[PDB]
């Protein structure tokens, strides 16, 4: 629990692209405030939403990683 | 006179309620 | 063709895996130099890539819809080669590594202290036994007609 | 109230009666061994369950064996 | 032994010195898979004429700030 | 044929800073025990329940709320150090009921005065089959 | 007595809260009560079954009574391609507006349910029309479970009572139950589909008030008895025909033809009638074999007893099996489990794929349900069989009477059926696991021709020689000049080439590889399952590691830690690990079905023919893919009718996850855990004035793995059945 | 010398030799004959 709120944490708050402007676009835009009270947020809008990531990673360079997922639930 | 509004409480908190209290009197005491 | 499948050196849809296949690995060759140690090694893996391809159209595998190469195991002799000579390979290496092991059980049976010889392995005896497994298949045949494979008496 | 039978290829060991946590089993003399020895179990009412003797048993199959059964206060080890 | 081969891992297997040119495009790697059974495409690309395993040790920083420019000192 | 000893209070009991391990409410409606040893000398030793107290030199009357915890102590008080004991369960009427040793030796010693009490003559494999006791209130092994 | 139990006295007298739970826990078995005699036995279960008759009546009119009352039937059946049916209202005063709003659906004036059971096309397509039709079928009901209970009742007191000597007459009962049960009823139901059902496809509405001035045929009952049955046939519907319109209706009562209904993609009602009538003729005829008070007939016992093999290779062969079948209640209750269940996923099989409901087809998550559901409730019953079979085994079981015949030669060579049980399981677990493994590598690596498919070429064999013409492979039904096309070529096989080569529907599905890979799984699964309850059942009466185990009872802790440590030895502790072996299979089962007729309703087949050859296929395609609008049942921005799923989701994820604990954390832990708990309540101002009266206990340790075992199958089914109703109901195909 | 034969024989240490000899093996077998879903010789 303690690694998931520091991942969502500042993928949601903290990390993310500054420009030009000094407009920060983070990771996911502030989506921890709103979506994080709930358990159907951390299902969906962590788990799901990040999983996607990894179950790409097949055919890439990060294959190993959906690998090591896989082999991990295994 | 909507038949669910006079059915779904009391069946849902009423009947519950004395079953529960009724079974709870009857297993714990001794004949 | 069998279960409607079709020769894949024939198939489109085969053809077309292979030349994107090819496509994307020539996409990673490129942004570097020419005739680097990264560039030289993508290359290598293109060259055996188009192999692979060859080497399946030439061997006569068949393809579905999706142009990958089905396994038919059903006997038919014109695939023996995906299933049943594996097959027969396998179970003589099998019957080989268990007869092996079989015979070295045996012959350590009798000892005082057999289990020392089961946690620290005698290879003096082992290295005696373990070429026994290249006639196993006549070795087997020949204790089961003597009725000396299976114990009796359990 | 746990029951406990002793069986007649009791070697009189008395491995299991040096065992028990409640005091259940006792030797008394007998004449079927070498040791003119067997377990009795006189206070069966004061067996938690704990089948410590079965375990202290040599013999095989057991010679002494613990079958639970209705439980008490004193079965279940309570001490509230 | 263990801090030995990540030292020797950087010094031989690495784009450190890449990465030292240019920090924020380079991704660090320090590892390389040998092509055996088609595995070379987890030899990713990670920038600078290199490719391999994105590492996540932190190692480079490390080196970077002690100092370390060249592959002989590590 | 051994008289038992009669429960002497007055008896003092060990040095102990009181615990939340002690008796509870079961020993004010049904039942506790009491263990008495006599203590060569004065001396350390951990309770069965809590920490360590400290036996007198001279009567040690401890009164547990399980049997199972007393003969734990009596144990450790046998052989640990080298001391006879002997314990009692007391019934909320004021009754006491002298338990163990019960009769004079320790029941790891054979004594000629003693019954069979649940021994069968037959090896363990030859109960009969439940079937055989089918809707009859015995039991298999009970028989 | 004089305490809750009554039927047990060592449980009345128990001090802690046990006897609650475990009072609760043996009501029902009858052979272990205080008591208890042979002819309490029988009369109770007589009674009890009595009581399950009342309750089914109840629950079938309940389902009636409310699709009438707060129902969509009379609009439902002007339309039912484009209209959604309703269950039930919805009256709950924790429901916010929005939720109110989002719940009204199928044309209601409030928030209700969709129903999914499938009664509406049931109802619809045995004859029932209007909202009268349904009230006068619960009344009847109602009227039937009340009848129900009186019988119950009359059966218990003295002056009706039947004796053990009648219940053990199993001639009379096999006559009766064959001829009168299950053969007369066959025959009434084909006369309720010829008078009611086959009129009510085809425009007339025949009813109690004038059935007896309709004819179900223009020459009503002279053909029949004159011997020109065919008569009976001379017209069918033809296939433009709208289903209970006359549009295209003709006037044939039984017929074969074998397709489907071409609007309603079912089976056409006049081949239904025809099948009860004739499986009627054949139950009727067959249950006369049995001698009785005529002195005609079979005696079982004697055919038992001389079917025994010369040669001995069966031994005494099956001596002594009519007594020990007769006498033992479980023995018959585990072969009622085993055919029950088997046909159960029979029922299963058969549905999907030959539709027997008008619409049903059309409505995809009804047929997914109706899948699952009984796919699962078979999976429970098997299970049930073979845990019965164990309790026979040991409680029921004498083997000095069973000397030498089939069912002590069992027994005395479990060692060889529980080895080769356990070989066929490692065979096919190594091989399939390693199977996908290895496809999963290759594409991983982005080689998808380097993967090691294998055609399933039997099934596919077997497929074209029903007429499947989609492998070329010229077999039976697919050849053109075999005896077997040639011979029905003019009676169902039109009708059937015609359905079989249409590749809309269910019947005889395309197969692949993947296909290949997912039955070796399913094989798998069933023979895991199989060795871990037959493990249980040969090993009930003793094994070498307690050889004594038979006089401790079917349900027990454990053997103590001595001799190693005996955890779950029992054939109980069998039967709890081989259910989680049931939920998995079943699991794979449905897993598979719900896929592949998920990417054939969308019209991307080659979507699972592609991807379902390697598990990140199963798990992104699958799992992950359509499970976009069910966790998006309600979100930050609002919820939709899909909410109520969402929840139940993850209900479902919870509850499986709080089994965990029963089946992970041990007793010991929680037994001094709850008796300092016990310490504190007894030590604390205001509060010790109130006294508990059973003393708190930890759960028993079979008690635990009951708990643990029913929160997770609970969990299991509750997440699989929302995941599955949410997935198909949100694209409703 | 005796003695360290003894313990290179133990089960353990026999198995991990055995085991990378037979990967080695594999290892070249596929370098030499890569991609071979079937027996292609005869
Ligand atoms: C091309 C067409 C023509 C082909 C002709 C093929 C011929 C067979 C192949 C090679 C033949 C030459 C083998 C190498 C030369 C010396 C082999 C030898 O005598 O080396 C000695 C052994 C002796 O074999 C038998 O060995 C058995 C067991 O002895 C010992 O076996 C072990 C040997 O270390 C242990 O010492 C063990 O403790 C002890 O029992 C028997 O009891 C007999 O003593 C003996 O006949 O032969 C062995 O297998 C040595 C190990 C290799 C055997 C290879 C057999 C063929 C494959
Ligand atoms: C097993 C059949 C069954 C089932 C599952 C349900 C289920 C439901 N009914 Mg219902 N009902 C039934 C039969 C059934 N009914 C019958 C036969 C009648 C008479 C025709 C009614 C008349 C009825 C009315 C008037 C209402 C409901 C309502 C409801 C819903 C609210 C829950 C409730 O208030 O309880 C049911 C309330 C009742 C008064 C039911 C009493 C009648 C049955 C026979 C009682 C049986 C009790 C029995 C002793 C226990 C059986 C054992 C077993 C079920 C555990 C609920 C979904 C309410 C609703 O519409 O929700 C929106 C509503 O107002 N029902
Ligand atoms: C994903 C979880 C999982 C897996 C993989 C298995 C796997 C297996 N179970 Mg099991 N089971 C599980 C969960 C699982 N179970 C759960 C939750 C329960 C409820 C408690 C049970 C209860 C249960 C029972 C009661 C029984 C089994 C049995 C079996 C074996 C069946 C035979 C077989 O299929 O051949 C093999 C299948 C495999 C999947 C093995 C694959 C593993 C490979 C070999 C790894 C290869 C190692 C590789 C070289 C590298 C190793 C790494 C290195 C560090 C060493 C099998 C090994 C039955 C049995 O014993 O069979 C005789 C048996 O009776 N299971
Ligand atoms: C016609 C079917 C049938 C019949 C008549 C019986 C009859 C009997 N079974 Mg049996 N059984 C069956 C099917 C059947 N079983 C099936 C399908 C299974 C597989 C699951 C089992 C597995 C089984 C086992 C393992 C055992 C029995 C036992 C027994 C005997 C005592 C049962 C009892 O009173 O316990 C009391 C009744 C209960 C404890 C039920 C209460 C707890 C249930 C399981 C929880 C219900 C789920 C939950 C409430 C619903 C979800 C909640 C909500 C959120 C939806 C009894 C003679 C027991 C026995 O004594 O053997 C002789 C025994 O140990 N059965
Ligand atoms: C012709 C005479 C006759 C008839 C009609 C019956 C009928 C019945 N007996 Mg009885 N019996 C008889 C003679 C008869 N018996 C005699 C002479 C004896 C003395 C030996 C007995 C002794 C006896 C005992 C001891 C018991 C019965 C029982 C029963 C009931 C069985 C349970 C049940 O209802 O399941 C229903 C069965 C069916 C509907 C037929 C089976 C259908 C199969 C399984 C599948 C159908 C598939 C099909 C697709 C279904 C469509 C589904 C869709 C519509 C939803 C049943 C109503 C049991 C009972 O009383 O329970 C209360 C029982 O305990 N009988
Ligand atoms: C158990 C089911 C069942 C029942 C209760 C009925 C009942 C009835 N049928 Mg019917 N029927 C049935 C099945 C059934 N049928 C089936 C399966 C078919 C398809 C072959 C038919 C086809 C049929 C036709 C075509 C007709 C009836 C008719 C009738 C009615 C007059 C019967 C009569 O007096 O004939 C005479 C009875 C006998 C000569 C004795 C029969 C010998 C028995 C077996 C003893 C009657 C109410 C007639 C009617 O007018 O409907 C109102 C009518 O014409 N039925
Ligand atoms: C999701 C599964 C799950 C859940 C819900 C729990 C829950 C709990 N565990 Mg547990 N545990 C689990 C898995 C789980 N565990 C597993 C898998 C293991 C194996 C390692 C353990 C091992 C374990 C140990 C060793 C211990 C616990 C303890 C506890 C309790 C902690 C005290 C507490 O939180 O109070 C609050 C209760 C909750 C937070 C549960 C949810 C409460 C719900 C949301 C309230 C709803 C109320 C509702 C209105 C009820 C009315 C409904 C009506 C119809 C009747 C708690 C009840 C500890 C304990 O006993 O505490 C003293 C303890 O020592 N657990
Ligand atoms: C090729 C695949 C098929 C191979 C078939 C090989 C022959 C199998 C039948 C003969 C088996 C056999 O002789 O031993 C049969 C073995 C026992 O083997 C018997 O042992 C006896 C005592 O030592 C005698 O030596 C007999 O000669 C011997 O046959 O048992 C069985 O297999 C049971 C079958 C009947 C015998
Ligand atoms: C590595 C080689 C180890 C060689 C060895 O142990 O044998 C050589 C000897 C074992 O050999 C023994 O030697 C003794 C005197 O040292 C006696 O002579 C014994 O007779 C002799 O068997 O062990 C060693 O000397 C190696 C010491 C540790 C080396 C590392
Ligand atoms: C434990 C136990 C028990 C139980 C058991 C069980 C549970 C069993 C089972 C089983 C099962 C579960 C079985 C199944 C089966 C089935 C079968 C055996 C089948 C079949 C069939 C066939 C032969 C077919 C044929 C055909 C036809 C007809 C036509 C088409 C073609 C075909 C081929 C398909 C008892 C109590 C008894 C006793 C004790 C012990
Ligand atoms: S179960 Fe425990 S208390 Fe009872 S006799 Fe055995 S060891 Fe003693
Ligand atoms: S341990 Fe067993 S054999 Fe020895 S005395 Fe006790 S019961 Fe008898
Ligand atoms: S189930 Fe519990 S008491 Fe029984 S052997 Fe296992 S750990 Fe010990
Ligand atoms: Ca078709």
């Amino acid at each position: 629990v303690v690694i998931f709120h520091f991942s969502w944490k500042m993928q949601s708050d903290v990390w993310g692209s500054i420009n030009d402007q000094g407009v920060v676009t983070h990771i996911t835009g502030g989506n921890f405030a709103q979506s994080s009270i709930t358990i159907n947020g951390w299902l969906r809008d962590f788990l799901w939403a990040q999983a996607s990531q990894v179950i790409q990673s097949y055919g890439s360079s990060l294959s190993a990683y959906g690998l090591f997922f896989l082999g991990a639930h295994f | 006179i909507n038949l669910p509004s006079l059915f779904v409480p009391l069946v849902g908190l009423l009947f519950p309620a004395v079953a529960m209290a009724s079974l709870f009197l009857h297993v714990e005491k001794r004949l | 063709d069998i279960a409607g499948l079709t020769p894949c050196k024939d198939s489109k849809q085969f053809a077309k895996r292979e030349k994107q296949s090819i496509k994307k690995l020539e996409s990673s060759l490129k942004l570097y130099a020419p005739d680097s140690a990264p560039a030289l090694a993508i290359n290598a893996t293109i060259e055996k890539t188009k192999r692979r391809f060859d080497n399946y159209g030439k061997q006569g595998l068949l393809c579905g819809a999706d142009g990958l190469p089905h396994l038919i195991v059903s006997g038919d002799q014109r695939h023996w080669g995906e299933f049943i000579t594996p097959g027969i390979l396998f179970l003589y290496i099998a019957g080989w590594i268990g007869w092996v092991g079989r015979s070295y059980l045996i012959a350590i049976r009798d000892d005082k202290k057999p289990t020392q010889k089961e946690i620290i392995i005698d290879v003096p005896l082992a290295t005696g036994l373990v070429f026994r497994g290249f006639s196993w298949p006549i070795a087997a045949y020949r204790e089961l007609l003597n009725g000396e494979l299976v114990a009796k008496d359990v | 109230s746990h029951s406990v039978k002793i069986y007649d290829t009791c070697i009189g060991c008395t491995q299991c009666v040096r065992a028990c946590p409640t005091d259940v089993l006792e030797m008394i003399p007998w004449g079927g061994c070498k040791a003119k020895q067997i377990a009795s179990a006189p206070r069966t009412e004061d067996c938690v369950g704990c089948k410590r003797c079965e375990s202290a048993c040599p013999t095989d199959f057991l010679s002494v064996r613990v079958y639970l059964w209705h439980e008490t206060t004193r079965s279940m080890g309570l001490a509230y | 032994l263990w801090l030995s081969g990540m030292y020797f891992h950087g010094a031989r297997f690495s784009n450190y010195e890449a990465w030292l040119n240019d920090p924020t495009h380079i991704r660090p790697s320090a590892q390389v898979v040998w092509p055996i059974v088609g595995q070379e495409i987890l030899n990713g690309d990670v920038g600078g004429g290199f490719r391999g395993i994105q590492i996540t040790s932190g190692f480079f920083q490390i080196w970077r700030a002690s100092g370390i420019t060249s592959e002989l000192q590590l | 044929g051994f008289t038992p000893p009669e429960l002497d209070p007055n008896t003092p009991s060990p040095i102990f800073g009181g615990s939340t391990g002690g008796l509870l409410r079961k020993a004010q409606v049904e039942e506790f025990y009491v263990i008495t040893w006599e203590s060569p000398k004065e001396q350390i030793f951990e309770m069965p329940t809590g920490g360590a107290a400290i036996m007198r030199e001279g009567p040690n009357l401890l009164k547990l709320a399980r049997k199972e915890q007393c003969l734990a102590l009596g144990t450790r008080l046998r052989s640990k150090y080298k001391i006879k004991y002997q314990f009692y369960r007391v019934f909320p009427s004021g009754e006491v009921q002298y338990l163990h040793p019960k009769d004079g030796v320790y029941p790891e010693k054979v004594n000629p005065g003693r019954q069979g009490v649940g021994v069968n003559f037959r090896s363990i494999g030859k109960n009969v089959s439940p079937i055989e006791v089918k809707f009859t209130g015995k039991q298999p092994y009970d028989l | 007595a004089l305490r809750f139990p009554r039927f047990s006295q060592g449980l009345a007298q128990d001090p802690t809260t046990r006897r609650i739970w475990f009072g609760i826990a043996t009501a029902h078995d009858f052979e272990s009560h205080d008591d208890i005699t042979e002819g309490r036995l029988y009369q109770n279960i007589f009674a009890s079954h009595f009581g399950q008759l009342a309750i089914i009546f109840l629950w079938t009119s309940g389902n009636l009574f409310h699709v009438a009352w707060q129902g969509n039937f009379e609009a439902w059946v002007q339309d039912p391609l484009h209209v959604r049916p309703i269950a039930h209202a919805i009256w709950d005063p924790h429901f916010g507006q929005p939720a109110v709003e989002a719940f009204t659906r199928g044309g209601a004036l409030g928030p209700v349910n969709i129903a999914y059971s499938g009664v509406y096309q049931w109802w619809y397509t045995i004859g029932l029309r209007t909202n009268e039709d349904l009230y006068t079928g619960a009344i009847f009901l109602l009227f039937l479970s009340f009848i129900s209970l009186l019988a119950g009742w009359l059966h218990l007191q003295p002056k009706w009572k039947p004796s053990v000597s009648w219940f053990k007459n199993a001639e009379s009962r096999l006559n009766h139950h064959l001829s009168g049960l299950f053969g007369v009823s066959s025959l009434a139901w084909a006369g309720h589909l010829v008078h009611v059902a086959i009129p009510g496809s085809r425009g007339e509405y025949v009813r109690w008030n004038n059935f007896l001035s309709v004819l179900p045929h223009p020459q009503g009952l002279g053909p029949l008895f004159t011997g020109q049955w065919n008569l009976y046939a001379q017209n069918p519907d033809s296939s433009n025909h709208l289903f209970s319109t006359s549009q295209g209706a003709g006037t044939a009562i039984l017929t074969l033809l074998g397709g489907f209904h071409p609007q309603t993609q079912s089976l056409w009602l006049t081949d239904m009638a025809h099948h009860h009538l004739a499986i009627a003729i054949l139950f009727l005829i067959g249950g006369h074999m049995y001698r009785t008070n005529f002195g005609i007939g079979h005696s079982i016992k004697y055919i038992l007893e001389a079917h025994i093999p010369p040669g001995g290779r069966l031994g005494r062969g099956h001596k002594g099996l009519y007594d020990t079948i007769n006498n033992s209640i479980h023995f018959q209750l585990g072969l009622a489990l085993a055919s029950l269940g088997v046909i159960t996923s029979l029922v299963a099989q058969h549905m999907y794929s030959l539709p027997a409901y008008a619409f049903i087809a059309q409505d995809f998550t009804t047929q997914a349900a109706l899948y699952t559901h009984h796919q699962y409730i078979a999976g429970f019953i098997m299970t049930g069989a073979f845990a019965h079979g164990a309790i026979f085994f040991i409680r029921d079981y004498n083997p000095e009477q069973n000397a030498d015949n089939v069912l002590a030669r069992m027994l005395e060579h479990k060692e060889a059926i529980i080895s080769h049980l356990s070989w066929a399981s490692l065979f096919l677990g190594f091989h399939t696991l390693g199977l996908y493994v290895h496809n999963d590598v290759m594409l991983a690596f982005g080689t998808p021709e380097k993967q090691i498919l294998i055609e399933p070429i039997f099934a596919q064999w077997i497929q074209s020689a029903h007429g499947k013409t989609s492998y070329g492979f010229d077999v039976l039904l697919s050849s053109t000049n075999s005896p077997a096309l040639n011979a029905g070529r003019s009676i169902w096989l039109p009708g059937w080439l015609n359905a079989i080569n249409e590749n809309s529907n269910s019947l005889f599905l395309t197969i692949g590889p993947g296909d290949f890979l997912v039955h070796h799984a399913i094989a798998l699964g069933l023979h895991t399952t199989t060795l871990i309850l037959v493990k249980g059942a040969l090993d009930a009466r003793g094994s070498k590691l307690m050889p004594d185990k038979k006089d401790f009872g079917y349900s027990f802790p454990c053997d103590g830690p001595g001799r190693g440590g005996t955890c779950d030895i029992s054939a109980w502790d069998a039967f709890y690990l081989a259910v989680f072996w049931m939920l998995n299979t079943i699991g794979w089962v449905t897993f598979y079905w719900h896929w592949k007729h998920i990417t054939l309703w969308q019209g991307n087949v080659s979507q699972f023919n592609e991807s379902s050859t390697y598990l990140m296929g199963w798990l992104r395609d699958y799992l992950w893919l359509n499970s976009s609008q069910l966790i998006n049942g309600y979100n930050p921005f609002g919820m939709n009718s899909l909410s109520v799923w969402a929840w139940m989701f993850l209900f479902g994820h919870l509850v499986w996850a709080t089994g965990f604990m029963f089946l992970i954390s041990w007793r010991g832990y929680w037994q001094e855990l709850i008796e300092t708990l016990a310490w504190a309540h007894e030590r604390t101002p205001l509060a010790n004035l109130i006294r508990w009266r059973d003393k708190p206990v930890a759960l028993s340790i079979v008690q635990a793995r009951l708990v643990g075992l029913v929160h997770f199958s609970v969990g299991y089914i509750f997440t699989y059945a929302a995941f599955l109703i949410a997935s198909t109901s949100g694209k409703f195909g | 010398m005796r003695d360290l034969k003894t313990y290179l024989s133990v089960a353990p240490v026999a198995s991990t030799l055995w085991f990378a000899a037979l990967a080695g093996l594999l290892i070249e077998i596929n370098r030499f004959f890569p991609d071979a879903l079937t027996f292609p010789f005869f």
